[PDB]
């Protein structure tokens, strides 16, 4: 099924990074996003790659398609932090992935 | 629901008032831990449903009064939470095979749920 | 009881003849059965979905979803003309005859057997099969029609011909109610179409289900079970096409000179000018007055919009033809303004050695020469200014909205004060003899399959299952499995038709077409040393009439 | 102009008027609405 | 409701799901400027209601989908604004005369409409 | 026949006018590569023939106009070329049985249909 892996980012407000993911199978584009935004949460940003609508447009940005995908975040700042989820949409029945854990480099 | 032990009764309620889209049948009671997981998603019942663990059932109608049921009892000896129960709510699915998919928003935040 | 048996076999073809030109063409037939136990047992309603073809942009329907009832019965029945007659015999009806009337119908079982099987397993496995007395077998068969229709043939899952191979019926099934609703795509479309499911109105609901409304006979074997005759009511139908088209319709003009050799390129003349020439005429100023426009009582067939799928419950649909593509003879694909083709397979051609499988399909022309045509079709202004400049007149190389596949003629209707056409042909032996009239209060004019409508209601049909059996275990209404004992049985099948018909008569110069043997087909009919069979389509409208 | 044409009964009052029963002439109506579009005009395929 | 001028249609609509104790029938839509004022308190239709000032008639099923309606045009020239719509919704009054009377919390604060 | 991949549709004919004896029937189409191979060699329908791999049927009436069909799809995955279909045209077999045997000329050298 489905997994989100790196973790363990330290990173400038701002700065981009690449998120992504894998799953056998082939789940045309259904994959999506979910992102606090800290409140009520999680409340997802983009729908199926890729709309940057919700709330309002250019906050992160996903893209690609099939069996991958590759999460990109363009503006970082204090409104987004910590941990963030991806599902995989196919069949009976849903599934859910685990984890980032992208916090604010503080040193 | 609970609380606590071992199966208990009720305690799943919320939420009045415009519970969102009647499509016969809507979701959501957020489902779940929220790290899972979860519930393959409510039916309408003699038959239309259901949900991937038995003794899951839920029922409700769409008409007004919006409510929801039981829910349910069921098996909570693995110390889950999920106390809360608001809408918006998307797309299912039954409705749904857009393919899927999406889920916007969500409401009210931690209620939390004894083992 | 087990020490008699009751029935006969027929299957014959036996002229009768009467006083002035009436015979009766009287068929039987019968075929023999056998019959799985249906490996279900609860009544069953299942929702079949694929998406990822809807999904993907573009296909407008590859297929959409629907939702069914499966019962565990199965279902014998007629309702194809290959189950009686032969292409031998069919010859002496088209070529003699001019019409048909419909007049009664009837059905009987006789003989059943029951069997068993006891499946080893330290054995190689073999299979043992000892004859079961006490067994039993279901027959439920309405002549009230209460519980809902469908014939068989918009598949051909029906009975097989020839009367010296078994043959199975099929399970049983019926549309349910849902809602779905589908949003056009393309390739160059873009975002996504909103292809959603619906659920279902409540307001709307059957579950029919036949014990729950007419009777079951039960037997064991010795016994017979007969149902008495239904007659039928309907009109009758031609059996001639009409040739004459909005050309024909009328009395031609009068030729003021003759022509003189003979061998042709030879014209003879309309003798005076466009200008000059007198006679009736619709038009916005006439000067003119040619063989084209002229009054004509009324015309033939209708221009009808082709490939429109309309949206409704189901959403995408196609919208059907009545006329056949006759005066076409550049258009054909697979029935280009419609031919209705049948596709079939296994069991009725595609010679019956073929390895692994594949459909079998012919498209099936008219043999009426109605012309719908729409290459060559435009329209004027009212003025009638000739020669016409482009700019003031149509072509159908002109697009709509900026497009190229359509031209205008997409879209376009007419049928309304003046049409008329003819019942739409009957076809063999993959066609439909009967069909049931629709239960609203309009009544549309005819069918695009069958030759022959009842107006009140048609003879039903006659459903059998194997009756249940069980060894030892059981919960009281338990969708949980309860074993069983693995059965079938085989009953004979017999059949009755009654026809009535006209011997035509000449009163022309000329012979007719008439089917024959030749070589094209020199042998389509008689087998193939391993056993083979085809039994090739053939088009029978074979006999041209006066119209008007 | 009713007055050029048909009759007109005067009353002052004791007095009644009654017009006798004309009959209808019709073909009856179905309360029954019909679900079945040209979805379920057949029989479904068979899944395997 | 609006917006804006001078009488459009609709939009009134909250809360979906679990609106409330259906005793046929309740409130509360907030209701109103805050400071005022106002609506004396629905009934239920042919003939049970109603509110204060003539247009302002309120209707809606209490089964599920529990929601409301209209609401409702009305006369908005006095630049007035409740523009939520969220629940629990003590005793109405009809049902009531505890006397009256008392109006535990609310929810979803300020949502306000243009004039 | 084709061209070019996987099973398309026709693109078989020749020829036209006086194609040899009419015996019911005959051939030849030449048939094959040429260093083979090939093809046993036509009846008539119902059933007389035929061809030695499946779905390799061929199909056409001896009178005017003297034509041929289809031919056919089949399997073309083997890269094998033979595009003409000219006449002269022996002795098919069936009929044949001399014994057998010979076969005088041929006609329209080459054509090459693509894989």
């Amino acid at each position: 099924l489905m997994t989100q892996i790196p973790a363990s980012m330290s990173i400038s407000v701002g700065d981009r990074v690449t998120m992504n993911c894998k799953a056998s199978q082939n789940v045309d584009s259904n994959v999506d996003w979910y992102q606090q935004k800290t409140g009520q949460s999680p409340n997802l940003l983009i729908y199926k790659a890729s709309n940057r609508n919700t709330g309002v447009p250019d906050r992160f940005t996903g893209s690609g398609s099939g069996t991958d995908f590759t999460f990109t975040i363009s503006n970082m700042q204090a409104e987004d932090l910590a941990v963030y989820y991806c599902m995989q949409s196919t069949s009976y029945p849903l599934t859910f992935g685990s984890g980032t854990k992208l916090e604010i480099k503080r040193a | 629901s609970g609380p606590g032990l071992v199966q208990p009764s009720q305690t799943l309620s919320l939420t009045c008032t415009v519970s969102g889209f009647s499509l016969s049948s809507y979701h959501v009671h957020w489902v779940r831990q929220p790290p899972g997981k979860g519930l393959e998603w409510l039916g309408v019942m003699w038959n239309d449903g259901d949900t991937s663990y038995n003794l899951a059932l839920n029922s409700r109608l769409s008409i007004s009064r919006d409510t929801s049921k039981s829910q349910v009892f069921f098996k909570m000896s693995s110390l889950q939470t999920e106390d809360t129960a608001t809408y918006y709510c998307a797309r299912p699915e039954l409705p749904g095979l857009t393919y899927g998919v999406w889920f916007p928003y969500w409401g009210q935040g931690t209620l939390v749920t004894v083992s | 009881g087990v020490g008699i048996s009751t029935g006969t076999f027929n299957n014959q073809t036996e002229f009768k003849f009467l006083e002035n030109g009436w015979v009766y063409i009287t068929a039987n037939s019968s075929r023999l059965v056998h019959l799985n136990m249906p490996e279900s047992e609860n009544y069953r309603r299942v929702v079949v979905n694929n998406m990822d073809k809807t999904a993907v942009n573009g296909n407008m329907a590859l297929d959409d979803i629907h939702a069914e009832i499966v019962t565990p019965w199965s279902l014998v029945d007629a309702n194809a003309w290959g189950v009686w007659f032969n292409p031998g015999d069919w010859q002496l009806i088209v070529n003699t005859m001019s019409e048909l009337h419909l007049v009664s119908f009837e059905q009987e079982i006789f003989n059943v057997v029951l069997k068993t099987v006891s499946e080893s397993a330290t054995q190689p496995p073999t299979k043992v099969y000892n004859n079961d007395l006490t067994a039993s077998l279901m027959v439920a068969l309405d002549s009230n029609n209460t519980m809902p229709f469908t014939p068989a043939a918009m598949r051909s899952e029906t009975l097989g011909f020839y009367p010296w191979k078994p043959t199975i019926p099929t399970p049983w099934r019926y549309y349910f109610q849902w809602d779905r609703t589908l949003i056009p795509s393309h390739t160059g479309t873009s975002g996504t179409p909103t292809n959603i499911y619906h659920g279902t109105d409540p307001d709307d609901v059957q579950f029919y289900t036949i014990e729950n409304s007419v009777p079951v006979h039960l037997l064991r074997t010795g016994d017979e079970f007969a149902t008495g005759t239904f007659f039928f009511d309907c009109k009758p139908c031609r059996l001639t096409h009409t040739w004459q088209t909005n050309r024909a319709l009328g009395l031609p003009p009068f030729l003021n000179s003759l022509p003189q050799s003979e061998g042709d390129t030879n014209f003879g003349d309309i003798g005076v000018q466009q200008d000059k020439r007198r006679g009736v005429t619709q038009m916005g100023n006439t000067n003119y007055i040619t063989e084209a426009t002229i009054m004509r009582p009324a015309e033939v067939g209708y221009s009808a919009p082709y490939y429109s799928f309309e949206a409704s419950t189901q959403g995408p649909f196609k919208t059907p033809i009545a006329a056949g593509r006759g005066g076409a003879q550049t258009d054909e694909n697979q029935a280009a303004d419609g031919n209705p083709r049948y596709a079939f397979g296994r069991q009725h051609g595609q010679k019956t050695t073929t390895t692994g499988e594949t459909p079998e399909r012919f498209t099936y022309i008219a043999h009426q020469d109605t012309g719908r045509y729409p290459e060559g079709d435009w329209i004027q202004n009212i003025n009638f200014n000739l020669p016409v400049t482009n700019d003031n007149v149509l072509l159908p190389t002109d697009p709509i909205g900026g497009k190229t596949g359509i031209n205008y003629t997409n879209i376009f209707n007419t049928y309304g004060p003046l049409t008329a056409l003819n019942n739409v042909p009957p076809v063999y032996p993959n066609g439909q003899i009967w069909d049931k009239e629709f239960d609203t209060d309009l009544k549309p004019r005819l069918h695009v399959n069958a030759p022959f409508v009842c107006q009140n209601n048609c003879p039903g049909q006659l459903f059998v299952k194997v009756a249940p059996n069980l060894t030892n275990q059981y919960d009281p209404d338990a969708s949980a499995n309860m074993s069983r004992i693995v059965t079938y049985s085989d009953f004979w099948w017999k059949g009755k038709l009654v026809f009535k018909a006209k011997l035509r008569a000449s009163h022309t110069w000329n012979p007719i077409q008439q089917m024959s043997i030749n070589v094209d087909n020199q042998f389509n009919y008689v087998p193939s040393n391993i056993g083979g069979m085809k039994i090739v389509y053939e088009k029978s409208q074979l006999a041209p009439r006066k119209l008007y």
